[PDB]
DNA sequence: GCTTGACAAAAGTGTTAAATTGTGCTATACT
């Protein structure tokens, strides 16, 4: 609604949305634009504000001068894509008698992010106090950046004071007195290492959107406050021991010039809602009594928050307190805050699917949230498309201008999630400004599509969907509905070393021609090649010192005439348990000038992609906090199927015990079937009493129609059952679901029907980042740490499991002294033990007696270093030492 | 010069989140023994012992001394010829024939796997 | 390395005890040469005291094979033994 | 209360002189290693910088003693030497702890000994072990109470040494090395050997 | 079956020329 190319999604809203959702990406842009002092901010502030606004840097010099004025900012060095490729920082140098260059100044992208050393970072706004809730200030990105500059400038003046005294007068200039090192090093020290500077969490467009807008609460204390209404979302916060500290901004929240959050309010006068929406900060909120969103307004015109308590001005709409992620949970008013918080967190944990299907039963934020995330292509100017190709799209605006958009194709995200843009328009299509041209990763036709719509049955199925487990139809594997691409990045470097310079070459010391069969002439894996666990990606060789080889090896050298090569082998193989195809290779050489850290000669990185079928063990979840692994996947044949023969996709047990409820899930399941089969109230002699509250538009709806039930203002119980009554039959006209949302399913194995009618429907489930391929670990032998000889998780893999202190307690409880000793010695710290055990295992001999764990030996050394003379006394052997 | 200027980092630092593990814990000890190799190496010594049996008594000793399999230190042709009391060229001739005998398929096919 | 010891006792380590433990006084606050990257002599990491870096290899190299063990190189002063001793041997510092 | 400390020295043989050190032991290098990190950078323990402060101040003291310097300078050095050994043993126990770049307190021998994740409590008690693995769990309603479902790949790498010997006893692979690659590449002939 | 004298390469060894490295020093007055 109100968007040009918005798809048709009917809404059950009984209240109009008076104010359009603000650009929910503004919290980051306004602060940085105020910082740099862009003309757009001056033009926007001057119109309705002070006529002499001062930019963040302009204000910093104003207070610092006299000891500097008129700072300059040249155009950006390289483009965002060019920065992420070359691993450089998206910055624009700034300048300031003697002219001075202060340093490369980082810049904020259109998505409200920064490129610091080739990575896309996001600065989190901090909420600090300027006691009471309203006393919170909330530093915006631009402001807390300026404060870091203050430290740089001030300590820069501390250096100039010392320099001018020792230096001869008139023999010094601003360039000689100014050592900007603490200034440039202050900003570089912020965007990196700083706790508020974070890598943008982007496995789905919503995750990155909520990463921005998210704020810190501290600069009891975790509990929500009445003031947080319409400002900070109380339903969104980490589950870990950080609850309350972290919170995402509300939908309509707007920040004032200082940083004090403002909330949209429509002042109510004489019992009639006034369209005048004004900013009322936390303090200004108590001045006028605030009315409740859901209010009985009859036709044209027509429980409130007290100044300091609970139960003048009217709310702009519901969900003011709710955030974007929270506002996307259908039937939010029914789920408990715990599951709602869980639901929001898991929504941003979804992964982009190859197909990306939009939710059949959704709310309202999908469209707005997608286009505002920045991961969807929007048309800047109304016009018509000139060319539509998988690579780019061009639009011939009526104005005559000519804009083009290059599409991200199989671009690896920050955590290996593939971001692929799809064009949704054709050649002759006439598109309006602000319309959607291409779909992002988790979007379809402009609205977020974080999951898929599946046929569900809520019956316990022979214990395979037990507790929180789930069973899926093999169709989800055959039809690639839950298949998601995952890209991995590997890197290797060739630099100068102590005794030689590394050389990445194809020739490997001891290898067969088959293992090198898939390498190119330089030694890097050829594009499009399939790589299994252990295969070589890049062949690197580094100098090895004095060989001093073993004679038993030299003899075979002469026998087979293989000259003992000069240096050692250092090839980059694929990590254990990984596999896929090679997408691209990036080679950065030294002969080719380029720009690599001192000593580095050549730098190449290989990108490997994987098409992950939805596998048993993966973690699925809905928008209501319900989560569970895939316990089994039956063939489509033996699966509870409707009378149509239409098998169900997933079988979910009744997780919600009484009181626990999880009611919201049941509602969208029924609506899911309604939206999938359409309906028709069959109005005869009026319309039923339940549809009276309904607006005309939802009376008749075809099959597969998408529905929107905004959080608090959504479909209601009565209206539901009515839609249950109306259900268009399938081919042949048989009915599959009754007014109770149940159906008689046939057990695909026995062939006999299930005695009782089972609840079936369509629920929107998500595929979460927790994946089996990434979490399965096994280790027989592997690398060991240097300091402590304990099994170390090699960077390839093979990391050993930790046998913590508590597990030892359980082992002692059983009385299994030998198993415990085995774990803490030959399986870990026994330098000569683990080798003789492996030896004994291969021969088939008895396992030898454990030795002394290296940890204990290190302990005695630590004691002696502390001047504690410890002696392991024998019963009759006096002193003893390890050695 | 820019390589010399770089200063070291602290192993006792905490790269893992919330002190989960210090940086030093992730350092491999590449010099540590490899169990599988110490066994293969032991099997290789045993397999060469048999191969040495096929050669002449003196011929097997020459191969040992030339590569130092017995005492761990190789010997030049003169030194090897000094223990057998012959010219250093004679030892060169004898050794070459040993290698030819060693490259025979019967004696050599078994050791290819040991690369 | 019998794995069966009856007792385990502590006690204040005297200056003599410390001197007896040590394999030589570390005289310099040096670690490794910034170029060769090898342990500096008389300082921390000094192979002459703590132990060699490579198995049965002295610092200079006049002794490299496993043939001779338990001896010390008359040039660099490094005992030819396993590199593990680098983890069992201690030094000491005589305080002024 | 004081008699306990006095009687302890009498009932034992420890000379109370041990409380004042004339020589300081130096921990082996491998326990305070300095290795070059992956990526060309160097890493080293804090003990090396703590020993350095001690050996530096100690040497400077010999210099001052031999230079016949005033007692203010010499005494100032002994005080500095005293504090360097204190930092080496239990840094921070007295006064502000010695901090390196970034203002972080250096890890002394005391901290190295103890700590939740330190070598005293659980780093010594709780250690990592070979022949292990993990993965997400799923219900196994058809299993017997004494049974468990193990992913083939996990059971393979877990029993790798075992299957290696079996498929060598059987004339599938001719030597150990031949059996290793046979398991690593997951040739279909091992599965029957695995069960 | 082994040795000879040629010849060469490789390994040393003594003699020198860079270069690397350690120490001393800088005088308005300065606490
Ligand atoms: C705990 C914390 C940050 C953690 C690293 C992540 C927050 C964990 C909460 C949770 O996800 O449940 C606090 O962060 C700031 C200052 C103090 C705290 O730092 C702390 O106490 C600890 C670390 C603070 C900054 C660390 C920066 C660098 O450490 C790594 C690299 C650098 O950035 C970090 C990236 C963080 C992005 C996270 O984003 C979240 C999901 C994942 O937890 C991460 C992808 C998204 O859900 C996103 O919407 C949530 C962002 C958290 C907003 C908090 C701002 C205050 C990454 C872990
Ligand atoms: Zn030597």
């Amino acid at each position: 609604n109100s968007v040009p190319g918005a798809p048709n999604r009917v809404s059950f809203a009984k209240l109009r949305e008076p104010l359009e959702v603000p650009g929910l990406l503004d919290v980051q842009t306004d602060s940085f634009e105020w910082l740099v002092g862009s003309d757009r901010w001056r033009q926007a502030a001057i119109d309705r504000g002070e006529e002499n606004p001062v930019g963040g840097l302009e204000e910093v010099l104003a207070e610092l001068s006299p000891i500097f004025s008129d700072p300059r900012f040249d155009e950006v060095k390289a483009s965002v894509d060019e920065c992420k490729d070359k691993d450089m920082t998206y910055a624009a140098p700034l300048f300031v008698s003697q002219t001075v260059f202060m340093g490369d100044f980082p810049m904020m992208t259109e998505k409200g992010t920064f490129i610091i050393n080739g990575t896309e970072r996001v600065v989190v706004s901090q909420l600090v106090r300027s006691d009471h809730f309203g006393n919170r200030r909330l530093r915006t990105v631009g402001e807390l950046i300026q404060n870091q500059i203050r430290v740089g400038l001030s300590r820069m003046e501390r250096v100039v004071r010392e320099r001018m005294t020792t230096q001869d007068v008139e023999a010094i200039t601003p360039q000689t007195l100014i050592n900007i090192r603490p200034v440039v090093a202050a900003i570089k020290e912020f965007f990196g290492t700083s706790q508020l500077s974070q890598f943008m969490d982007q496995n789905n467009p919503l995750s990155g959107l909520t990463h921005k807008r998210r704020l810190l609460a501290l600069g009891e204390v975790r509990d929500v406050h009445p003031s947080h209404y319409g400002r900070m979302c109380p339903i969104e916060t980490p589950e870990g021991p950080n609850i309350g500290l972290i919170g995402s901004l509300s939908v309509y929240a707007r920040v004032n010039p200082f940083g004090f959050i403002e909330t949209p309010y429509r002042k109510v006068e004489n019992g009639v809602v006034t369209d005048q929406i004004d900013y009322l900060t936390a303090d200004e909120e108590d001045r006028h009594v605030v009315a409740q969103a859901n209010s009985p307004t009859d036709e044209n015109g027509r429980m409130v928050r007290k100044k300091g308590g609970e139960v003048d001005y009217m709310d702009v709409s519901p969900r003011q307190m709710v955030s974007v992620a929270t506002a996307m949970i259908p039937f939010l008013e029914h789920d408990d805050a715990n599951r709602a918080l869980m639901g929001a967190n898991m929504q941003r944990q979804a992964v982009p699917l190859v197909r990306s299907e939009a939710p059949l039963v959704g709310t309202g934020m999908e469209l707005r949230a997608a286009i505002d995330a920045g991961d969807v292509v929007v048309a800047d100017k109304t016009g018509v498309i000139e060319e539509v190709s998988a690579d780019y799209i061009t639009v011939m605006a009526d104005d005559g201008t000519r804009q083009s958009y290059r599409l991200r194709k199989f671009a690896r995200s920050n955590h290996g999630t593939c971001a692929n843009q799809r064009p949704i328009v054709d050649a002759g299509q006439r598109v309006e400004a602000g319309q959607v041209i291409a779909d992002g990763p988790c979007t379809q036709n402009g609205e977020m599509a974080l999951g898929k719509n599946l046929l569900v049955a809520i019956m316990p199925w022979e214990g395979h969907n037990y507790e929180d487990a789930i069973i899926l139809s093999n169709r989800l594997v055959e039809e690639d509905v839950l298949t998601s691409i995952h890209i991995e990045e590997h890197e290797i470097d060739a630099r100068d070393t102590k005794l030689g310079a590394e050389e990445i070459t194809r020739d490997i010391p001891n290898v067969s021609d088959e293992v090198l069969a898939d390498l190119d002439e330089r030694g890097i894996v050829r594009i499009g090649a399939e790589v299994r666990d252990g295969d070589i990606l890049v062949g690197k060789v580094t100098p090895k010192g004095e060989t001093e080889l073993t004679p038993e090896e030299r003899l075979l050298r002469a026998i087979f005439g293989e000259k003992a090569r000069e240096v050692r082998d250092t090839s980059l193989k694929v990590p254990h348990g990984e596999s896929g195809k090679v997408i691209g290779i990036r080679v950065f050489s030294r002969e080719d000038d380029d720009e690599l850290p001192a000593g580095v000669n050549e730098l190449v990185r290989v990108y490997v992609a994987q098409k992950r079928k939805i596998s048993d063990g993966d973690k699925l979840a809905g928008r209501h906090g319900n989560k569970g692994v895939i316990g089994k996947i039956l063939p489509v044949e033996d699966m509870p199927f409707l009378p149509d023969g239409t098998p169900v996709d997933i079988i979910l047990n009744t997780h919600g015990v009484p009181r626990r409820m999880n009611i919201g899930q049941i509602l969208e399941t029924h609506l899911g079937w309604v939206a999938k089969a359409g309906w028709n109230i069959d109005v005869a002699a009026g319309v039923p009493d339940w549809a009276s509250k309904l607006p005309e538009e939802l009376y008749s709806a075809p099959a597969d129609s998408t529905v929107a039930t905004p959080v608090f203002d959504g479909a209601q119980e009565g209206e539901l059952a009515g839609l249950l009554g109306s259900t268009l039959p399938n081919r042949d006209g048989e009915v599959m679901v009754d007014a109770d949302g149940k159906s008689t399913l046939f057990d695909g194995r026995s062939g006999e029907p299930f005695p009782y009618p089972v609840t079936v429907g369509y629920m929107y489930i998500l595929k979460l980042h927790h994946l089996v391929d990434d979490k399965i670990h096994a280790r027989s032998t592997g690398p060991y740490s240097m300091i402590t000889q304990q099994p170390l998780g090699g960077k390839a893999q093979f990391g050993g499991q930790r046998f913590g202190e508590m597990e030892c307690w359980a082992m002692q409880a059983y009385g299994a002294a030998y198993t415990l000793q085995e774990l803490l010695t030959i399986k870990s710290d026994d330098t000569v033990g683990r080798v003789k055990v492996y030896e004994a295992i291969v021969k088939g001999e008895n396992i030898p007696e454990p030795g002394i764990p290296e940890s204990f030996k290190v302990l005695l050394k630590e004691l002696q270093s502390l001047c504690l003379n410890v002696e392991v006394l024998s019963s009759d052997g006096a002193a003893i030492e390890m050695r | 010069i820019q390589q010399y200027a770089r200063e070291p980092i602290s192993l006792d630092q905490t790269i893992g989140d919330e002190g989960d593990s210090q940086l030093g814990d992730f350092i491999e000890d590449s010099e540590a023994v490899v169990a599988v190799d110490a066994v293969s190496f032991t099997l290789l010594q045993d397999q060469l012992q048999s191969v040495l049996e096929t050669l002449s008594e003196r011929e097997a000793g020459v191969v040992r001394l030339r590569f130092g399999l017995t005492d761990g230190q190789p010997r030049t042709l003169d030194e090897i010829g000094q223990v057998y009391g012959v010219t250093r060229e004679r030892i060169r001739q004898i050794e070459s024939k040993t290698m030819s005998k060693l490259r025979h398929p019967s004696r050599s096919q078994v050791l290819r796997d040991y690369l | 390395d019998v794995n069966f010891f009856d007792e385990l006792r502590i006690g204040l380590a005297t200056a003599d005890d410390i001197r007896n433990w040590s394999y030589g006084e570390v005289k310099k606050p040096e670690t490794i040469n910034y170029r060769t990257l090898k342990p500096e002599k008389d300082g921390l990491f000094c192979e002459k005291i703590f132990g060699p870096t490579r198995d049965w290899e002295c610092y200079c190299g006049k002794y490299k094979r496993v043939r001779f063990k338990g001896i010390i190189c008359e040039r660099c002063g490094v005992e030819v033994t396993r590199a593990k001793v680098r983890r069992e041997r201690m030094g000491h510092i005589e305080l002024a | 209360k004081r008699l306990k400390v006095v009687a302890a020295f009498q009932q034992s043989g420890n000379s109370p002189m041990g409380m004042v050190l004339d020589a300081v032991p130096v921990i082996p290098p491998e326990l305070r290693p300095m290795v070059q990190l992956d990526g060309g950078r160097f890493a080293t323990s804090d003990l090396n910088d703590l020993y350095r402060r001690v050996i530096n101040r100690n040497n400077r003291l010999k210099r001052l003693i031999d230079l016949g310097a005033p007692e203010i300078i010499v005494n100032n050095e002994k005080r500095m030497l005293q504090e360097s050994v204190d930092a080496l043993f239990d840094n921070g126990r007295r006064g502000r702890p010695v901090t390196g770049p970034g203002n972080r307190p250096l890890k002394s021998l005391s901290d190295l000994l103890k700590g939740k994740q330190g070598r005293f409590r659980q780093n010594l008690l709780g250690k990592r072990v070979d022949y292990s693995g993990r993965s997400v769990i799923v219900v196994g309603p058809q299993l017997k109470l004494h049974q468990c479902g193990l992913p083939k790949l996990m059971a393979l790498e877990l029993f790798k040494p075992f299957v290696m010997k079996r498929l060598v006893d059987l004339n599938h692979a001719q030597n150990i090395k031949s059996a290793k690659r046979m398991v690593e590449r997951q040739r279909p002939q091992v599965w029957d050997v695995l069960e």
